[PDB]
RNA sequence: AAUGAGUCCACUUUAAAUCCUUUAACGAGGAUCCAUUGGAGGGCAAGUCUGGUGCCAGCAGCCGCGGUAAUUCCAGCUCCAA
RNA sequence: GGUGACCACGGGUGACGGGGAAUCAGGGUUCGAUUCCGGAGAGGGAGCCUGAGAAACGGCUACCACAUCCAAGGAAGGCAGCA
RNA sequence: GUCUCCGUAGUGUAGCGGUUAUCACGUUCGCCUAACACGCGAAAGGUCCUCGGUUCGAAACCGGGCGGAAACACCA
């Protein structure tokens, strides 16, 4: 056998992002009816009864009282074919840094847009966040995803054809523009708040006859979300590649001490060898490893686990640090690195000395562009000219930068899950690219 | 403690057991029995360290449970049974008998005896009282009590208890001029003749004893076991005849032995 | 504060950096004791100097 | 094999455990410590017995090679050897099997069985589910 | 200011350029300055000296054997 | 609790005052003459002689004919003549005070093999002993500070496995031989 | 010529291992397979060497050194102690 | 009535007592939480059942202080044992 | 992780969408002494924490990130 797959959820504010996944987790059997009714009664007093299914993922009290997701959160459930976990996204312009962590620790994704009028238009727009989310998924390494349109119950007429088509074609041509394949991605109509079309075909809407998806591995046909996600592509596992592990968070659990939590990218982690954390350069034996409060003998790649380490404190190791085996090549602090970047949109010109924030896997560090080497054509990596003096949108170039704060990075030619990065500024993804050459301290 | 102790630390064990330090943390801790634990020799160390018949407590337990160890004519399966002073140890499978007697250095020696001598045993009477229906009684230095003794027997005399019957065959009165043995204190294991007895009412009586060589010492009355009529012992004395010789004449004995053996 | 801390490390900053000469390893232990015993107990000098010390700056 | 010699000392026999025990020293002037297997049949030839009742252990080699000293134990009969001899030496000779679980797991099973009272099928099923 | 009991003391920084290794809010280790609560030398009223800063020895930083925790 | 022993004692005492020319020069002279590694293993023999002298002085303070004095005096004199630092006929407690640490240092195995001529120098003797070439009776000794008794004096000899008694030459000798046969046919 | 510190087969050890002791086969010429920690005015063993600094930086347990020719700071070289 | 300058009584202790440890001319001065003996305690007090032996706490009861689960009706705690 | 505030020479801060300055100072240089002491006059010292956007132009108007000062949660 059974393979573990990480699914993330991306969408908008009040887009049913947590509501539909609460319905999904209840219907697949992650929680029970008594707990969900307790959520209902807790929502009853302060009137946010629409989000009684959203509170399954919104564990934070501030999240509940504000009605929006602040930080990513995890759940487990077992489908009819394999074992998967799910991460929510905040779905907010401000918490992009929170959601990109979850989308980085992802093997696959689902994208949610509300079908009602007045929300889809703002959802896909220049200020819209669906564009940014779908872009950053491919940028960080979400190879395949699925899309589920939500809240067509609020449409007039509810559950309609033309409303579905006018938006699936728009998102299909957008993902064709960005790189994704509309043929590969499955399109699922779901009524979140009513809880429809997850396990069985809802007979209130018969106009949808089910999607057919084609892919290089094979072909599938789906009618429900479960049928969609039970035929996803199983990702490859770089087990032979040495251990690398970005740390999503660090906890101080009573009775066992400091437990970092992160998703195993490369290599196999098992209790019984020393590891090194790169940015802080500390060496430590691992004591135990554990996924979802269940012990594991090995931590295969693609496993989001919390692992217990000894004789260190919580302050020594923080978010964004990458760990690796000391017996193999140890990850360690990089003074600089060369990246092939693709600038997306910037109101002004980009020159040397520009210091945006580069978001790579879990780390979010401001990096200052040391200098520019050359400009690159959009395709074929074509040499254009040497020594650029300014940069504009829709252009590619080789730029060498040094992070102001200590940061560990890996070249895409070596560690593909660590070579992906994004650049964020003014609440839009200014640049995207990969890392080619890295020096070591 | 909230009750009786049932452990014995290795270093707190009696010195005459000759137990080392590095083999363990604990000592045999002899069970309750006829003799106090300070002056008893448990069978585990008797058969493991004095005779080397066993290498481990498990092996001496196997030997004991196979019912070969007969003490005072009775089979004892206790691994930590307190043997004590001049109890006959009998092994019929290997066909020898042992009498547990202190040496000149105040330690229990491996003393081998003939079966006909082993058939009897000396005891020191510790109290004589009359019980109900006017029945005289006699409690020896063991826990052994007997009824209807000879009325001539008084306190701290010696009696000859033949085994398999437990009755009295003969006795030695505690009298000046009788062969004794010191069963406690510094002079533990010294054979000599009772020469004098000074008695202090309300306190301990001190008896002065001169050995064969003329070295006169003294000891408390409770530490004396009369073992012979005048000067001939009623038992077989160990090597050295209980004559404590000082280190000055022990060293040259060692040198003469080395010279003879080399 | 009076403002006089700015001169911290001044001389250790201005000191020119001259490298250590790469030289032969020194014998250690019994060999070292043998060598320094041989230097100062078995040797004859015909020169005057009133028993000048071992680190004489001649 | 060409120059290997067994010598016995402190030899004694006890019928209490029905055996003859001694301390032996073997001289291997230029070779490693002689294998316990080799001592077994060499001492068996020495005492005209078979190399399956022979029991040796505790072989420590003196500094500088040459002599090594161990403790030799020979029985009159293999049934007695099976009866009064440690299970680890029996397993060393292959006559005893220690195919069993860990002490930790055994304690876990005991503590879980403490939680189930009386009921035979549940008390035996206590360790069935949490393997 | 000492972590225990919150008492405020003055501690010497004993080498040529070891003050630049000290910044604000550092956690320093201070030992006695030589003669049991009595001032030493021409330094008035100072009875303690810094041995370590931020869990790295001042001697190590002065000799360059290891670096400040960046 | 534990069944350890932790019965240990130091074997040496540091001098009272450091940096004094006379003591430094005399200790260095002994080190150079006897091939010692450091000042610690001459302070050790000084401590042993100090303990012996203190015991002898304590015994001398006791009355003559006192059996403890007699017994321990004869025992100490017997040990001293066994290690050979004292003459067999000099069986007096007075002569113990006349002993010097040179007498004890002369009885080391390192000096004994050099005096017997098994080595070309005292340092050659020390390294020869450390490399397991010298044996006493039958046991090989690799301890330079092995005090040699008078009876063991005559039995000092080369080790049988060493490339000086029996055969089995050294690793460099065998490498040179295989180089010779590989270079010259 | 001789050896280990290491690699490493086997025996041995041991409840089972480990380590030590044995013993194969590799294993040293900057034998780079590299000894450090503190000092060189006095107490107190060791430099009136050379270059910087110039009452500054700093050293100095104590006397004291440093304000342009520092036996005491910062360094190089060389010596001293363990 | 009893005890007190032959120091009662009170207070302090960074006091568990001892065997012992460091230092070492002699005499001493410090240290002994720490593997042996004896005592005390099991978060703080207190009260008990059983049993030969406990005012037991890897026994119970109650209060106080912390603190776990809970469907809020209840229920369950004691690492100065080994980790 | 979220939120609140602060960040201009080296400290103390004036400051304007069209000018960053001075002051107690801090430093240096002349200024008298062998060394001082006191005392006189000049100079340097700014990417306005950093990066960008709006604008014809920003330190200041805004979006970030950084550090500091406060608070709230965060238990594989
Ligand atoms: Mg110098
Ligand atoms: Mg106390
Ligand atoms: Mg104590
Ligand atoms: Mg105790
Ligand atoms: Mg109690
Ligand atoms: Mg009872
Ligand atoms: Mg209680």
């Amino acid at each position: 056998e059974k393979t573990h797959i990480n699914i993330v959820v991306i969408g908008h504010v009040d887009s049913g992002k947590s509501t539909t996944t609460g319905h999904l987790i209840y219907k697949c059997g992650g929680i029970d009816k008594r707990t969900i009714e307790k959520f209902e009664k807790e929502a009853a007093e302060m009137g946010k009864g629409s989000f009684k299914y959203a509170w399954v993922l919104d564990k934070l009290k501030a999240e509940r009282e504000r009605g929006i997701t602040i930080d990513i959160s995890l759940w487990k459930f077992e489908t009819s074919k394999y074992y998967v976990t799910i991460i929510d996204a905040p779905g907010h312009r401000d918490f992009i840094k929170n959601m990109i962590t979850g989308t980085s620790q992802a093997d696959c994704a689902v994208l949610i847009v509300a079908a009602g009028v007045g929300e889809f238009e703002a959802g896909i727009s220049k200020n819209g966040q669906t564009r940014e989310h779908a872009l950053l998924a491919y940028t960080l390494g979400v190879k395949q995803l699925i899309v589920g349109v939500n809240k067509m119950d609020s449409t007039e007429p509810p559950y309609s054809q033309k409303r579905y088509e006018e938006i699936v074609k728009e998102v299909s041509t957008y993902i064709k523009k960005i790189g994704y394949n509309p043929d590969t991605v499955a399109f699922v109509p779901i009524s979140g708040w009513n809880g429809d079309n997850m396990l069985e075909p809802s007979a209130n809407m018969p106009w949808f006859k089910g999607w057919k998806v084609t892919r290089k591995d094979g072909n599938a046909s789906g009618t429900t979300l479960l049928e969609a996600l039970d035929c996803i592509l199983p990702p490859t596992r770089p087990t032979d590649k040495p251990l690398r592990l970005p740390l999503q968070d660090v906890y101080k659990i009573g009775g066992i001490g400091t437990v970092p939590v992160g998703r195993v990218e490369t290599g196999v982690l098992k209790p019984g060898m020393v590891v090194t954390f790169a940015p802080v350069n500390v060496t430590t034996e691992v004591k135990s490893v554990e996924m979802h409060h269940e012990a594991l003998s090995e931590a295969l790649p693609g496993d989001n686990v919390g692992f217990n380490v000894k004789n260190v404190s919580v302050k020594d190791v923080r978010r964004g640090n990458v760990a690796g085996d000391s017996k193999n090549d140890p990850p360690m602090e990089a003074a600089g690195f060369t990246a092939q970047v693709i600038i997306l949109n910037h109101p002004g010109q980009i020159s040397a000395g520009y210091a945006p924030v580069l978001d790579c896997h879990t780390a979010h560090i401001a990096c200052k562009f040391a200098e520019l080497k050359e400009k690159i054509d959009r395709r074929s990596g074509k040499k254009l000219e040497d020594g650029p003096k300014f940069l504009k949108s829709g252009d590619a170039a080789i730029v060498d930068m040094v992070p102001g704060k200590p940061m560990c990075v890996e070249s895409f030619s070596d560690y593909p899950p660590l070579g992906r990065f994004a650049v964020r500024d003014m609440r839009q993804t200014v640049a995207v690219g990969v890392i080619k050459a890295v020096d070591k301290k | 403690a909230r009750g009786p102790k049932k452990h014995l630390k290795r270093v707190a064990a009696p010195k005459h057991w000759m137990l080392d330090k590095l083999t363990g943390v604990f000592a045999p801790r002899p069970s309750t029995g006829p003799h106090k634990l300070r002056e008893c020799l448990p069978l585990i160390i008797f058969l493991r360290n004095r005779l080397k018949y066993a290498l481990t407590g498990d092996e001496v337990k196997k030997i004991c449970m196979q019912r070969f160890i007969k003490i005072d004519g009775k089979v004892r399966t206790d691994i930590t049974y307190p043997a004590g002073f001049m109890d006959v140890i009998s092994i019929d499978k290997t066909g020898e008998n042992f009498r547990l007697i202190y040496d000149t250095k105040g330690r229990f020696a491996v003393h081998r005896i003939t079966p006909e001598e082993a058939k009897y045993k000396l005891c020191k009477v510790r109290k004589i009282f009359v019980g109900t229906k006017g029945i005289p009684h006699l409690v020896t230095h063991d826990a052994r009590t007997i009824r209807y003794p000879d009325p001539l027997i008084k306190v701290n005399d010696t009696i000859q208890i033949d085994l398999e019957t437990g009755k009295i065959t003969d006795f030695i009165k505690f009298d000046t001029g009788n062969l004794c043995m010191v069963t406690g204190g510094a002079n533990l294991g010294r054979i000599g003749v009772i020469t004098n007895r000074e008695r202090h009412p309300g306190s301990f009586d001190v008896v002065h004893v001169k050995d064969a060589n003329g070295n006169s010492f003294a000891t408390r009355l409770s530490n004396i076991f009369v073992i012979g009529k005048g000067n001939k012992p009623w038992i077989s004395l160990p090597r050295g005849k209980g004559i404590r010789l000082t280190i000055a004449e022990e060293r040259d004995k060692r040198l003469a032995a080395k010279q003879s053996s080399g | 504060v009076h403002g006089s801390l700015a001169r911290a490390g001044k001389v250790r900053g201005q000191t020119p950096k001259v490298a250590k000469q790469e030289k032969k390893k020194k014998k250690t232990g019994r060999a070292k004791r043998r060598m320094q015993y041989n230097r100062r107990f078995v040797n004859v000098v015909p020169t005057f100097g009133k028993k000048k010390g071992p680190n004489a700056n001649s | 094999n060409d120059t290997v010699t067994i010598r016995t000392r402190k030899f004694m026999t006890n019928r209490l455990l029905q055996r003859k025990q001694m301390v032996i020293d073997v001289l291997h002037p230029g070779k490693a410590t002689v294998p316990k297997t080799e001592i077994r049949e060499k001492l068996a030839k020495m005492y005209k017995t078979t190399p399956d009742v022979i029991f040796v252990f505790g072989f420590r080699t003196h500094f500088g090679g040459g002599k090594t000293t161990g403790f030799g134990m020979i029985y009159d009969s293999l049934d007695y050897a099976k009866k009064n001899e440690p299970k680890h030496r029996l397993a060393r000779h292959g006559l005893y099997e220690k195919k069993k679980t860990s002490r930790k797991q055994r304690k876990e099973r005991k503590n879980r069985m403490k939680k189930v009272r009386g009921t035979a099928k549940a008390n035996v099923g206590a360790g069935k589910k949490p393997k | 200011q000492l972590i225990k009991n919150g008492k405020k003391i003055t501690a010497f920084v004993p080498n040529d350029g070891c003050l630049n290794f000290i910044e604000e809010n550092d956690e320093v280790l201070v030992a006695g300055f030589g003669r049991k609560g009595h001032a030493v030398g021409d330094i008035p009223g100072v009875r303690f000296k810094v041995v370590k800063v931020a869990n790295v020895s001042l001697l190590a930083l002065y000799k360059g054997k290891k670096e400040r925790p960046r | 609790p534990v069944a350890r022993s932790w019965v240990c004692r130091k074997t040496y005492v540091t001098p009272r005052r450091p940096f004094e020319k006379s003591r430094l020069d005399q200790e260095l002279k002994l080190i150079g003459e006897y091939g010692l590694r450091n000042k610690r293993e001459v302070w050790r023999v000084k401590f042993t002689l100090a303990k012996i002298r203190k015991a002898a002085r304590e015994l001398l303070t006791l009355d003559e004919k006192d059996p403890r004095r007699l017994f321990e005096g004869n025992a100490l004199l017997r040990r001293l003549v066994r290690i050979g630092v004292l003459d067999e006929g000099k069986m007096k407690l007075d002569y113990i005070l006349g002993l010097k640490i040179e007498d004890f240092l002369e009885r080391r195995l390192q000096t004994q093999v050099f005096k017997l001529g098994l080595a070309k120098s005292i340092h050659h003797a020390r390294v020869l002993i450390r490399q397991r070439h010298i044996r006493v009776r039958k046991q090989v000794v690799n301890i330079p500070s092995f005090i040699v008794r008078l009876d063991s004096q005559k039995h000092i000899d080369f080790s049988l496995r060493s490339p000086y008694g029996g055969g089995r030459p050294g690793r460099v000798k065998r490498k040179n031989a295989k180089k010779g046969q590989g270079g010259a046919g």
